[PDB]
């Protein structure tokens, strides 16, 4: 059947580093791991390839270069075999490697499990993270091993899937695209201690204390003036309708302030009541 | 001491008012409208 | 403390504990006469013939006398005033340390006028200009008042010393630890 | 003084003298003048309204 | 942050069709449908204005003040000019007339309602330049905190042909929503200067230059939104709207003895 | 890149190039060791 | 070691370049692609907003739409259509005989441009522009360069024959880029020559095929008297004749003085 | 001082590195860091782990390999060409005589001074399992420099992907005092005066403050004015459902 | 719910349809660039579409 590529958070962001330099710029890299067909697939560790002067194609790929890499791999015991290789292109509704086309039927001869990935955004990611894979099928999906009993697979219905250009036949065999992403006990608790929403830490005593209470030079400075902003977003649309029926042909007029000054105020307290809640013990 | 007492104050009529908005409406909403 | 570097006969210890003897009787910077006490400098030498220069004047900051420390020395080193008068900068600055916490146990900060002329060996009148000289010096940072006879200051250069001083800087950590069990118990209940 | 060219007032008593600053105030009420102009009159046609 | 954080780009909104839905055109020539603001829907929302857009996504961001700089027909302006009001005698006559004409209606202009007329929306100047004219005019500007743009008679004066309507429809679009506005025309015989011959090529403007002038002015009812003051240098009769009390009120004629 | 694209140089601070292509677009690089400034002329490739 | 230096700077990413529009606000400017239509980027690092405002030349990024570096204003090639040299050429010896206006002329251009109190405790105002006219070819090259050899200043020799032309356009883009150029470097002084043919008074001063010719008149005009003007650069005009030129460059304020090359 | 930035895929591959090596308690993960330490603020683009072999019973017994470090260095070439040696990192609270000797080891590729990092694999305490330490001499003194995470744009927003005020301040707060209050007990045991020194220097930074008890209260005054504020932000919520009830008792009536 | 569908928009352009083909594709005249045949959706009617009919084009 198909396989079901699993990227852990070691893999992802080395990946997607390695593409990240220029919009037209395209490189490329090598992936490794250990795994079995039948659904399961996994991906140690990467590393970026060199660039030749046909950019990424399958001549890019050097052999020398390679055969070093993996002697220097074996020091931390991450030397695997080749599971595929990963590119970077702008990307485009179908097609996304402007150069690649035959180069995965070269790369399927010597490994049936090598892919080819492409990075869409190049630092366009909005938080979808959304990376695109190929797998070679050549005469396929009929009367074989059926691929699509897996996850979210079968697509294609109308003009619309995913980018909507490729609809059935994906880039090339239908290939069926499969990604999901997972975090092991180590990548669990380094990333929640390193990066989950926003990192304060490591001041965390002064984390509200020091971005507030002692950032007061100019901050809040002039409460005084600060109350008077909030009175003049009030007065603003307060003064639209106090008839309550249509007049300026307004709706949420009186709750646009609402929000606004709710959030401030709510920060003017906070921080206030913290002033001399911290009780760094002064005396005289 | 009273500016304390007077942020209750204002959330006295609060807690006993948003209340009274949906108490009406369930009978309105369980009649078929036009 | 250099044990490879810079090896020298017996002789040549007292030679050099001299001059690091007249080094520190023109300026009080670097701690005072008992930081070479620490070190192995006076325990290393005798205490004899002009040597104990830098253990008399120790003792002498918490006696607060001239006289006593004069008559054991010789004309050489008292006819300099500088002597006399940076002296008096350290004998008030152990009572400058006791700004923080030495005897109240309140922290209260205080300074009379009258407890520092006895210690210091100077008048009442010229406490003002002794302080005075100390901040154009940059020997110490704050504010004084006349009308009130009070004075603040923010640092010195706290010593070294021990003993009564750690016992009563772990006190004022309880206070942190306090309100832990005070005002820190009562917002975990929130 | 009354016509708030010098800040300061004067002691007839002792004959000393005392130190005015030019604001007398904040902006406090003011904040409250755009409440009480709402409070009288969307609170009049929230009972007729809903009567 | 994805409607708007670094990437901007520059647009025109042409309709609307649903809420947070609207056709804009771009610079790049290529029309979209772009999502109109959450803020924006109907009377926040003008109905042809410049606007900014997203790169990508192609999403609306803000609307864009009706900016007339160009490489073309460039009408310079002058934001808070250095000259002390009233610093030069002898202008008793002319400031007395200045501040009815120009600080009432900017200031006490509701002492005319009162009245029941409405504000002069300008006032014209007739005399030798620099005296009681140039320098003027800029220090009038700081007493009433109004922006003060230099349109001149031989200013947007070029071969190229559309561009001299265009501009001038372009300051008042501007000027219209910003009353705090002042335009001093110095020289102005060289636009009232009408066409007694066929010119041929290339001099078609002399006549349009007029269209819009007089369209702010003739065209709308009396209304003050910015102060259009002309200067006169040496003219015999030029008067396409220019004399009588149609909306110009006082001619001010610099005295000679 | 051995299908070299042509390009004018606007020119040659001091050791940043402006150049223009054939395509309408100037770009903004510093110089780099494998050019020379009096190899970076207009009417060259 | 040098090959493998030339090797990395190959890896590096170079960007576009353009030139601000507008500002709108201190973190964001409306720019001009070169490589496309106007755009809105936003800042890098190493961003100097007191260099860096409305006109001033950026680098625009490609990728993320933001301002690498800072520029000087260039569009049109000031060192081809305009003449720029250092300092002066001509020295004081072919000037000789006019040393009576020569004294005068320092004092009004030499004097306000090293020593401005010279005038201040006096009470009068520089002059902005001063006209050197006389019969064609001589005088007009010589005091040139004398004035920007002896003051030290740039050479900048803008001829009244590259701006008014039979082709569209071609007007206000070169005052505005050579007020730009001189704002830029402050020791320059700027020297013009055939005034005679971009002058002319009309009867109205209005416009009869006068396009280029009226333009270029009045820009004159508001450099000096504008919000913005010239104080370590000096105007310089030649022609033939006085008469040549508009009286509304002739009121005081714009030429305050004018030497007869006999 | 200088700074230091650490992005989290640095960190975040650090600590798999030792558990692909299977290394227990009795040795010690030692490791490169490459960035650019030109500038002030010390970052870390890329690092790779080194065999690093050590007995914890004897500080004499290390094993490093400089071999793979100059096969490495050239790799790298063809990779990045701005990314440099600009120090080393390793695993363990302790520091040897393995740490200190290679040191300097190091130092022969790496231009300015490389870098010391001391790795918590077990991440014990607080945060930061990763600490910023720099190589100085009067013996070898470690100065500690603030270590900041910080990563690029499509970084940050990539690690959300994978995982997609009041009293945090406080509890957060309240540990940093308890963590002093065994700093000075477990270091008084140990003498029995350099760290005490600066301690009771910065203790002392209400004769002055009789005019500083007012400031308190005109805190406390904005406080009830934004109270005020916050009370208009309910005030129309209780406009706002009138609004509904007028067009409420209108339903029944249709009805 | 209705951003996630609006965060991503591929653009539409305004076009004027000319005539109707048995193909069951009309012909939309485009400013920009030009006359350009298309596929009609499936709530449009290709019949209904007249001369000088305003339509979007994705």
């Amino acid at each position: 059947t198909k396989e079901t590529v699993y990227i852990s958070s070691i893999a992802l962001l080395k990946m997607l580093k390695h593409g990240r330099a220029g919009v037209p710029m395209e490189v490329m890299g090598l992936m490794l791991g250990e795994f079995v067909d039948d659904y399961t697939v996994n991906v140690v560790d990467v590393f970026a390839m060199p660039q030749s002067g046909t950019g990424v194609s399958v001549e890019a790929v050097d052999d020398v270069f390679q055969a070093k890499m993996m002697d220097m791999l074996k020091q931390t015991g991450r030397d695997q075999m080749v599971v595929g290789w990963y590119h970077s292109h702008p990307g485009f509704g179908c097609w996304l490697s402007s150069v690649d086309v035959n180069t995965q039927k070269s790369f399927e001869q010597l490994n049936s499990r090598a892919v080819a990935v492409v990075v869409d955004p190049i630092q366009s990611v909005k938080g979808k993270v959304v990376i695109d894979a190929f797998r070679l099928i050549d005469t396929g999906a009929l009367i074989n091993n059926l691929e699509p009993r897996q996850t979210t697979s079968n697509t294609g219905l109308l003009n619309k899937a995913n980018i909507q250009a490729l609809i059935h036949g994906l880039n090339r065999h239908y290939y069926s695209l499969n990604i999901d992403y997972h975090k092991t006990a180590k990548e669990t608790k380094m990333l929640m201690n390193l990066h989950k929403e926003q990192w304060q830490s490591g001041l965390k005593m002064y984390d509200y204390e020091e971005k507030e209470e002692s950032n007061l030079a100019a901050t809040k400075s002039m409460v005084k003036i600060a109350e008077q902003y909030s009175k003049r977003i009030e007065e603003e649309k307060e003064l639209t309708e106090e008839e309550l029926k249509t007049r300026y042909v307004g709706r949420q007029d009186p709750k646009k302030h609402l929000s606004e000054t709710a959030d401030e105020t709510l920060e003017n307290n906070i921080v206030s009541v913290l002033t001399a809640g911290v009780n760094s013990v002064a005396i005289k | 001491q009273v500016f304390d007492e007077r942020i209750k104050f204002a959330n006295q009529l609060h807690d006993e008012y948003l209340v009274s908005m949906r108490y009406p409406e369930d009978k309105k909403t369980q009649q078929n409208e036009k | 403390t250099l044990e490879p570097s810079t090896s020298i006969t017996l002789a040549e210890r007292q030679q050099l504990a001299y001059d690091l003897s007249i080094s520190a009787l023109l300026g009080d910077k670097i701690y005072n006469f008992g930081e070479l006490l620490h070190h192995p400098i006076m325990e290393t030498i005798v205490n004899d013939s002009n040597y104990d220069w830098l253990f008399q004047l120790l003792n002498a900051l918490t006696v607060g006398d001239f006289d006593k420390f004069d008559s054991l020395i010789k004309v050489q080193i008292s006819k300099i005033p500088i002597l006399a008068q940076h002296e008096s900068f350290l004998r008030q600055k152990i009572c400058l340390m006791t700004l923080i916490e030495t005897v109240f146990v309140k922290n209260i900060r205080m300074l009379s006028f009258e407890d520092i002329s006895k210690a210091t060996h100077l008048p009442k009148d010229n406490v003002e200009h002794l302080v005075m000289r100390a901040i154009s010096l940059g020997l110490l940072k704050g504010s004084i008042d006349q009308v009130n006879e009070l004075v603040t200051i923010s640092w010195v250069q706290p010593r070294i010393i021990s003993g009564d001083q750690i016992t009563k800087m772990k006190d004022r950590l309880v206070e942190w630890n306090d309100q832990v069990e005070k005002l820190g118990k009562k917002m975990e209940a929130r | 003084i009354l016509d708030k060219i010098f800040y300061g007032v004067l002691d007839q008593g002792n004959g000393w003298l005392y130190v005015y600053e030019t604001p007398n105030q904040d902006a406090t009420y003011d904040s409250a003048l755009e409440l009480v102009g709402q409070l009288n009159k969307v609170v009049d046609q929230l009972f007729e309204k809903a009567s | 942050k994805r409607i708007q954080s670094v990437p901007l780009v520059i647009g025109q909104f042409l309709e609307p069709i649903d809420q947070n839905t609207g056709i804009v055109s771009s610079t790049t020539g290529m029309s979209y449908v772009v999502r109109i603001l959450s803020t924006l829907d109907r009377e926040l929302l003008k109905p042809s204005m410049s606007v900014a857009l997203h790169r990508h996504s192609n999403a609306l961001v803000d609307i864009l003040p009706p900016d007339s700089d160009s490489s073309i027909s460039v009408m310079g302006e002058n934001e808070k000019p250095d000259v002390t009001y009233a610093d030069v005698g002898g202008l008793d006559m002319q400031k007395q007339e200045i501040r009815e004409a120009v600080e009432l209606p900017l200031v006490q202009a509701d002492l005319y309602e009162q009245i029941g007329i409405d504000p002069p929306r300008g006032v014209l100047l007739y005399g030798p330049p620099g005296t009681g004219k140039t320098m003027l005019v800029k220090a009038v500007a700081n007493s009433t905190k109004a922006a003060f743009i230099r349109v001149n008679g031989s200013e947007f004066v070029h071969k190229y042909l559309g561009e001299g309507p265009r501009m001038v429809r372009d300051v008042f679009r501007l000027a219209r929503e910003n009353a705090p506005s002042i335009i001093f025309i110095d020289e102005v015989d060289s636009i009232a200067t009408k066409r007694f011959d066929a010119q041929t090529g290339s001099d078609r403007e002399v006549q349009r230059i007029l269209i819009e002038l007089l369209t702010q002015m003739d065209g709308f009812d009396q209304s003050t939104n910015v102060k259009v003051i002309m200067a006169t240098n040496r003219a015999d009769t030029l008067d396409p709207a220019l004399l009588r009390p149609g909306r110009l009120d006082r001619k001010i004629e610099f005295p000679s003895l | 890149q051995l299908p070299y694209l042509v390009a004018n140089v606007v020119e040659v601070v001091g050791k940043a190039a402006v150049v223009k292509t054939s395509s309408r677009q100037t770009v903004f690089l510093p110089m780099v060791g494998l050019v020379d400034p009096d190899k970076l002329k207009p009417n060259d490739l | 070691d040098k090959t493998e230096n030339d090797i990395k700077a190959l890896q590096s990413i170079g960007q576009l370049i353009g030139e601000v529009m507008k500002e709108l606000s201190e973190e964001k400017y409306i720019v001009k692609a070169s490589s496309g239509p106007r755009y809105i980027v936003g800042v890098r690092n190493s961003v100097d907003r007191s260099k860096l405002k409305k006109g001033v030349r950026v680098t625009l990024d490609i990728t993320t739409l933001t301002i690498m570096r800072i520029l000087p204003r260039e569009t049109d090639p000031l060192v081809y259509n305009m003449t720029s040299f250092e300092q002066g050429e001509i020295t004081f010896d072919g000037i000789g005989g006019l040393t009576e206006q020569i004294r005068e002329l320092r004092e009004v251009i030499e004097l306000p441009l090293k020593n401005p109190e010279i005038f201040q405790r006096v009470g009068i105002k520089p002059p902005k522009g001063v006209l050197l006219y006389g019969p064609p070819g001589t005088g007009k090259t010589l005091l040139a360069k004398a004035v920007a050899a002896t003051i030290g200043a740039n050479f900048i020799f803008s001829p009244a024959s590259g701006i008014v032309d039979k082709y569209i356009g071609e007007s206000a883009r070169i005052i505005r880029e050579m007020f730009a150029y001189a704002k830029e470097h402050e020791p320059c002084i700027i020297f013009m020559d055939e005034v005679d043919a971009i002058g002319g008074r009309r009867f109205s001063e209005g416009t009869s095929a006068d396009r280029e010719i009226q333009r270029t008149l009045m820009e004159l005009l508001t450099q000096m008297d504008g919000f913005d003007n010239l104080g370590q650069t000096k105007i310089i005009m030649a022609t033939n004749r006085p008469d040549t030129l508009d009286p509304a460059l002739l009121r005081p304020g714009r030429l305050d003085r004018k030497v007869e090359i006999p | 001082h200088e700074k230091v930035t650490i992005a989290p895929l640095v960190l975040l591959s650090a600590l798999d590195h030792y558990e692909r090596t299977q290394t227990k308690e009795n040795k010690r993960c030692v490791g490169v860091i490459l960035g650019d330490a030109n500038s002030s603020t010390i970052r870390v683009t890329n690092s790779f782990a080194l065999p690093f072999e050590e007995d914890e019973k004897n500080s004499d017994v290390w094993f490093l390999d400089h071999n793979y470090i100059e096969n490495m260095n050239e790799m790298c070439k063809k990779i990045n060409a701005k990314e440099k040696l600009i120090g080393w990192y390793h695993s363990g609270p302790k520091l040897r005589a393995s740490d200190l000797k290679i040191n300097e080891l190091f130092k022969k590729y790496t231009q300015n001074n490389p870098l010391l990092l001391i790795v918590d694999v077990k991440q014990q305490g607080v945060g930061l399992p990763t600490d910023a330490y720099v190589a100085i001499e009067q013996e070898k003194t470690f100065l500690h420099l603030p270590c900041t995470i910080e990563a690029e744009e499509a970084e940050e927003i990539g690690v959300e992907h994978l995982l997609r005020i009041r009293l945090t301040n406080q509890l957060k707060s309240l540990k940093g005092l308890q963590s002093k209050l065994k700093d000075v007990v477990e270091y008084l045991d140990k003498v029995i005066h350099t760290i005490l020194g600066k301690l009771q220097d910065v203790f002392n930074l209400n004769n002055l403050q009789k005019a500083l008890t007012v400031k308190t209260n005109d805190e406390l005054m904005v406080i009830y004015i934004s109270n005020l504020v916050r009370s208009i932000i309910a005030f129309d919520d209780l406009i706002e459902n009138k609004i509904q009830n007028k067009k409420i008792q209108e339903q029944r009536v249709k009805d | 719910k209705d951003e996630l569908r609006l965060l991503q928009e591929p653009g539409s352009y305004v076009g004027e349809v000319i005539k109707i083909v048995s193909d069951k594709k009309v012909l939309v005249k485009v400013q920009p660039e030009g006359k350009y045949i298309v596929d009609v959706a499936k709530d449009i009617n290709v019949k209904d579409l007249k001369a000088s009919q305003r339509v979007c084009l994705r």
